[PDB]
């Protein structure tokens, strides 16, 4: 909050603008990375209510209806096992929407194979 | 936004334009002196320790020798008043980025403002996890993301909706 | 140690933030690291020099932090591009690429 | 009044292990659930701490150096140890510090005391004997306070002199160990900061005689010396230092 | 004078460490490519052209 | 070996720690690169005589 310090800092030019621009570029790059990795399908696929897959069990990877986060047991375990002018910007995609994207990918690859990745 | 981007035409999107800092409304001195003001962003001087913050009642259990409390980063987050022996948390005053959400100037001149990481009571009012949004009406319908706000929230023009 | 790759990134980012905040406690050759102490103890002709020393030290620290942040951003971007490639080729199709 | 004590038994002073004692709070700052690294004048872990006895006929009042600071441990029962003497020459030429704890209160005086060769207090079997100094001419600082105080009581004190400020740290511990220092950890709370502003290089322990000649009550004290070093202190959720690491002791702690 | 020497040598060391980090990123990318070629060309037959 | 230079260098804080940590990260990264490239088999095979 020092006015004299800011007045002396203005003598150095646009260093602060450069640093803010670089941090903004990193911040938008993280969101672009998350879009590139997880948002590769424009259809939200869902599994059938009857889990008849010829003996194959996907309960550990499909979302659990009992959990409020709508995560798989594996994803829930993964989330449990990971623990002065500074601000932290929230990610554009929240964890439940990323879980929804993974659920859509799982439903597509289980019910349709590789067909959903190449078209209908 | 036009001044920040150095252009008279602004494309559609969100642009970081300014920084919002809650200015200290009063100055408080406490020596072994003025009155103690809590829950407001004020300057404080406790036993020669100067600073700026919001004083709140604390649930910490300071031992008698202990006077002011430091956090991980060695900033004073709790202080004991030298006259009445009570503990007060010192939350840093509300600061955040000010971002302007706008469509293209070819389309419209309407804008909305996002105060990042700032609650709506210290500044069409809508509270998001990303911050307080002023000027955009919140709708219950879901569309594709046009202008990203954050925390699952996006904005579009149809007035500006969020 | 199964999830060490994510924890390494989290630890590196937290450590970089802690170092950047910690660098404010250094005076960088000035009489004090507190701006208010310098402004209240000295006249503006020498306080200008002390504030200048603090400004150049803090600016060097911030530029250094931004430099490693950009390098780590490049590394994370490369890892994310690899992850997107694995998502496209292993999940959305069957890959003949060995390993 | 001064009295020579001529019934002592000649014996070399002993040595023992410091274990993990001598840790004090380095500052007045509350810290919770944190690991804090501090560089200050500390007593090294598992160091060679000098052991002095008071038993009957041992009466250990030697002339000891002060150096950078002094850790004073006391395995005490029945209240024999009463105070300390600090100074450089311990006479009227220089200015000296007196700390005493008599039957009523704790008195700190900074005066040019002409100290006795054997300064002591006395208990008659009531306190009616005091022979520490013969004169006090120029007094600058006075401070009267509350009483600070099988072996049943453990008294830890840390005396430091930095920038003309005398920092006294204290801790009182209930123990039941018979002969030596118990092995454990106890952080010493800061007791008082005195603006004495005097040069201190030598110190004396003050004891109390028991009269029914004289008899020495069963007591034992330990003197350790502080060195500038780094410790890693652990602060729990309640702000109490619960464990410490000597940064220069061994490569594991390093 | 020692402060001037310290800031000059510190600037030189920061420059060296920064360019070493950039070269380390380049070498890491090349090594990842080499590991990909080891997996796909030596341990199997690759249909990828060139 | 100048003690006055190190005393003045301590005013600048933890720059040296950051430089050492970055170089240590590069040094372990080289070993990780070699491990990823060459150690892709856990059986040491030999040709017939
Ligand atoms: C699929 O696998 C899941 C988990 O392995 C099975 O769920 C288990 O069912 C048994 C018997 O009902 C329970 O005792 C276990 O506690 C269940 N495990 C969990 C994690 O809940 C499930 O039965 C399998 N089969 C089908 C058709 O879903
Ligand atoms: C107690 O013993 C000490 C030690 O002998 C006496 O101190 C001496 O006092 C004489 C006085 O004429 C001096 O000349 C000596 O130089 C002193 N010696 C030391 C080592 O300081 C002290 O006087 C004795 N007390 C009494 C009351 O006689
Ligand atoms: C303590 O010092 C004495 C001599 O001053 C020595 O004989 C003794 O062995 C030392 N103790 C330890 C544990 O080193
Ligand atoms: C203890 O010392 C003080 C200070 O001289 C004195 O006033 C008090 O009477 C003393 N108490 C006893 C029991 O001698
Ligand atoms: C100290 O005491 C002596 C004798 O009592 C006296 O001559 C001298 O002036 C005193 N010094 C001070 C500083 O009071
Ligand atoms: C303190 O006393 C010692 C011993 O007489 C002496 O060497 C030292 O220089 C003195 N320090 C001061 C500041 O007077
Ligand atoms: C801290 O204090 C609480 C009570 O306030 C107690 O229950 C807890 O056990 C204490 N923690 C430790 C480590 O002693």
């Amino acid at each position: 909050d020092s006015t004299e310090c800011s007045n002396l800092l203005l003598q150095y030019g646009s260093f602060c603008t450069q640093l803010n621009r670089a941090l903004t570029g990193i911040a938008v790059e993280q969101d672009k990375n998350t879009q590139e990795v997880f948002a590769q399908v424009k259809q939200i696929y869902k599994t059938p209510p009857i889990k008849d897959f010829g003996g194959f069990n996907f309960s550990q990877i499909l979302p659990d209806p009992s959990k409020p986060s709508k995560r798989s047991p594996i994803e829930d375990l993964l989330f449990n096992k990971v623990t002065n002018g500074l601000t932290v910007l929230p990610p554009l995609l929240t964890d439940e929407m990323i879980a929804q994207y993974t659920s859509a990918l799982l439903a597509g690859t289980i019910t349709s194979g590789w067909t959903f990745g190449a078209g209908p | 936004t036009k001044c920040t981007l150095k252009s008279f035409t602004v494309e559609k999107g969100i642009y970081q334009t300014s920084n919002f800092r809650v200015q200290p409304t009063e100055s408080i001195v406490r020596f072994p002196s003025t009155n103690l003001v809590k829950n407001k962003c004020v300057n404080f001087n406790f036993n020669g320790l100067t600073g700026t913050g919001v004083l709140t009642e604390s649930n910490k259990k300071f031992l008698p020798f202990q006077q002011f409390g430091r956090d991980i980063a060695d900033t004073t987050d709790a202080v004991r008043d030298p006259q009445t022996l009570e503990i007060l948390d010192i939350t840093p005053c509300s600061f955040g980025g000010v971002s302007v959400i706008t469509p293209g100037t070819n389309t419209s001149n309407q804008v909305a403002v996002l105060y990042q990481g700032v609650n709506c009571t210290e500044v069409n009012v809508f509270q998001t996890r990303a911050g307080c949004l002023i000027g955009a009406e919140h709708v219950n319908n879901s569309y594709e993301c046009d202008i990203p706000i954050g925390a699952g929230i996006c904005a579009s023009y149809q007035s500006i909706i969020a | 140690s199964a999830l060490g790759k994510l924890q390494d990134v989290v630890n590196q980012n937290a450590q970089a933030l802690n170092t950047l905040v910690k660098q404010l406690s250094s005076n960088f050759g000035a009489i004090s690291s507190v701006l208010n102490d310098i402004l209240s103890r000295l006249d503006p002709p020498e306080a200008e020099v002390q504030i200048d020393r603090l400004i150049t030290g803090r600016l060097q620290s911030l530029q250094t932090y931004v430099t490693q942040q950009l390098i780590r951003a490049a590394e994370i971007r490369a890892s994310a591009n690899l992850a997107a490639t694995k998502m496209s080729e292993c999940v959305l199709g069957q890959s003949k690429r060995v390993d | 009044q001064c009295v020579n004590l001529t019934t002592r038994t000649q014996l070399p002073p002993a040595y023992t292990n410091s274990f993990t004692r001598g840790v004090y709070y380095p500052d007045k700052v509350f810290r919770s659930s944190v690991l804090h690294s501090t560089q200050d004048l500390f007593l090294p872990f598992f160091s060679n701490v000098t052991w002095f006895h008071a038993i009957h006929k041992r009466f250990d009042n030697p002339v000891l150096p002060f150096n950078d600071g002094v850790y004073f441990a006391s395995t005490e029962k029945s209240n024999i140890i009463r105070g300390w003497i600090f100074g450089t020459t311990l006479d009227s030429k220089t200015q000296s510090l007196l700390i005493v704890n008599n039957a009523t209160n704790v008195v700190i005086k900074v005066c040019e005391f002409q100290f006795c060769n054997d300064p002591f207090l006395g208990v008659y079997y009531m306190e009616s004997e005091f022979r520490v100094y013969s004169s006090a001419n120029n007094c600058t600082f006075e401070y009267v306070s509350q009483p600070f105080l099988n072996f049943k009581n453990l008294r830890e004190f840390v005396f430091k002199n930095i920038d003309g400020y005398f920092k006294i740290y204290s801790k009182h511990t209930p123990i039941n160990l018979v002969r030596d220092l118990p092995q454990g950890f106890s952080a010493l709370e800061p007791l008082v900061d005195l603006p004495i502003g005097i040069n201190i290089t030598r110190f004396q322990t003050l004891l109390a005689l028991h009269r029914s000649g004289w008899t020495a009550g069963a007591a034992a004290y330990y003197v350790g010396y502080l060195q500038p070093r780094t410790f890693l202190l652990k602060y729990n959720e309640n702000g109490t230092i619960t464990d410490a690491v000597d940064c220069a002791l061994d490569p594991l702690s390093e």
